[PDB]
């Protein structure tokens, strides 16, 4: 039985059906002058971004389903997410949708300049 | 100025005084004050809270331990949870519960009534914001309340380090005579009200740096009537401004030494250290804690 739930593609097509972004999620107060990195220890938003606690922005975590990997460990939980400001209105889908470069920490696309 | 601020602590001439218990009557009662965007009351009220423990000799060791009661919403998130790891140094232990199910960024979470948690670890800081939806039915004379306090009470009492700190939220009405009382039983005490709920009669109740023992006695009744008369005769505006310098937020890692001793080897000079911030005492070992689960079956 190859039977899974795919809550990731679920919440990608609700929202290209325009249904609105998760709410709620908890955003910081900041300097706005941090590393700019995408998932850190504390909130390092830069002038650009907004903080967010990690655990209110996984998937996972909000729907209360179990995180796709095979220990279960969320990269989130504990943690603060930078969020472009631009995307801040959905920091769930950002975080489902966009990756971190494993070299700077940077989200690719949206401050990674490795490959500049 | 106040507004600047990020709250006003109740002054020590009000704490002095042998008032008597009247309805609290704010002046700015159900206004609410302009967040910054996007900002959630509770990330701001916590920010205030920490801001003002920042000004505080809270002792803050290497794997701080730290637990928050009341720490969900109806939202199903921790934001003040969010507020205090991000205050906390990083790597601190951080614990939290509520009775409702939540999602949150401590270390361990655990749901149902306080009362269902145990732990043997003692603690560096307790944070509670637990209140009960039930206690605005009001229909009577307003008296210490139980519940939720009394757990806090012996809580502070058998699981708080020496040297440790509590912020307990009361109310006018949501408030135990018992928690006052202990109140003189740190080397410092205070009721705060946040900046950004000047308009409400909530306050935190802080105990900075955990004696075991009375260095005060304090009559909670009276501490109390004195409370809400200081918040009836002192308006406060509404302010947010601190919320917008977080240069200077995070709790600096003093790396207070933590040491067992006996309670024959709590000395004066011991006192002294523990009311300085400089020591916490308790027991090192590894965190531990547990929700008891009643069991039952249902069917016939
Ligand atoms: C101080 N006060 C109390 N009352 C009356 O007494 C009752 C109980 O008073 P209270 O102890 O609840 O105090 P207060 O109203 O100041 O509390 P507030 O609603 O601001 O709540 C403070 C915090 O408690 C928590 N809280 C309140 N309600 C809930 C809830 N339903 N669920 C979870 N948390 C809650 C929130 O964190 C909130 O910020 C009130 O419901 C009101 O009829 C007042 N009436 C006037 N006209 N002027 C006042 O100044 C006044
Ligand atoms: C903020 N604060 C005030 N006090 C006491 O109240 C005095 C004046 O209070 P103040 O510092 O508010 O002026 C201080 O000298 C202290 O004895 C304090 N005492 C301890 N141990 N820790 C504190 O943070 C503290
Ligand atoms: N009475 C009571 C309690 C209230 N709360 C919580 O305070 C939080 C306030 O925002 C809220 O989320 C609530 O669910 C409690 N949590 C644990 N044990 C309790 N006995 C209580
Ligand atoms: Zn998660
Ligand atoms: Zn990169």
């Amino acid at each position: 039985c190859a039977f899974a739930v795919d809550a990731a593609k679920a919440y990608k097509d609700y929202l290209a059906s325009g249904g609105q972004p998760i709410t709620n999620c908890v955003k910081m107060l900041c300097t706005h002058t941090g590393t700019g990195q995408a998932i850190t220890v504390t909130p390092e938003a830069n002038m650009d971004q907004e903080s967010f606690g990690g655990a209110s922005c996984c998937l996972y975590c909000r729907c209360h389903i179990d995180h796709p990997n095979p220990k279960g460990f969320c990269d989130l939980k504990g943690k603060y997410v930078q969020i472009p400001t631009t995307c801040a209105n959905d920091p769930v889908g950002f975080t489902l949708k966009n990756t971190v470069c494993t070299v700077c920490g940077m989200w690719k696309g949206y401050g990674c300049s490795c490959d500049q | 100025s106040q507004a600047w601020q990020p709250g006003v602590a109740m002054p020590n001439l009000y704490k002095m005084q042998r008032m008597l218990l009247e309805k609290c009557d704010l002046q700015n009662y159900g206004d609410s004050a302009t967040l910054p965007k996007g900002i959630m009351m509770n990330v701001a009220k916590y920010t205030q809270l920490c801001q003002y423990l920042n000004t505080l000799t809270l002792a803050v060791p290497y794997n701080m331990r730290v637990i928050h009661f009341g720490a969900g919403s109806d939202k199903g998130v921790a934001p003040g949870t969010a507020v205090l790891r991000q205050w906390l140094p990083t790597g601190t232990l951080l614990v939290d519960s509520d009775l409702n199910d939540f999602v949150s960024d401590a270390d361990s979470t655990l749901i149902g009534d306080c009362a269902t948690v145990h732990t043997a670890n003692k603690w560096d800081l307790i944070i509670s914001d637990m209140y009960d939806p039930k206690t605005k039915n009001v229909t009577k004379e307003n008296d210490s309340k139980e519940g939720f306090f009394t757990y806090i009470c012996g809580f502070i009492q058998q699981k708080l380090a020496l040297g440790g700190s509590v912020a307990i939220k009361i109310t006018e009405h949501s408030w135990n005579a018992d928690l006052y009382k202990l109140m003189g039983h740190f080397a410092w005490w205070t009721a705060f009200v946040t900046n950004v709920n000047a308009s409400s009669s909530e306050a935190f109740l802080i105990g900075c740096n955990y004696l075991g023992k009375p260095r005060e006695q304090i009559d909670g009744y009276v501490m109390h009537a004195n409370y809400i008369f200081w918040r009836n005769t002192n308006p406060i505006q509404l302010s947010s401004y601190s919320l917008f310098d977080m240069s200077k937020f995070p709790l600096k890692l003093r790396g207070t030494a933590v040491m067992s001793l006996k309670e024959g080897q709590i000395n004066d000079m011991i006192l002294s250290l523990l009311s300085k911030g400089r020591l916490i005492i308790r027991e090192n070992n590894r965190v531990v804690i547990s929700s008891d689960v009643l069991v039952n079956n249902e069917n016939l």
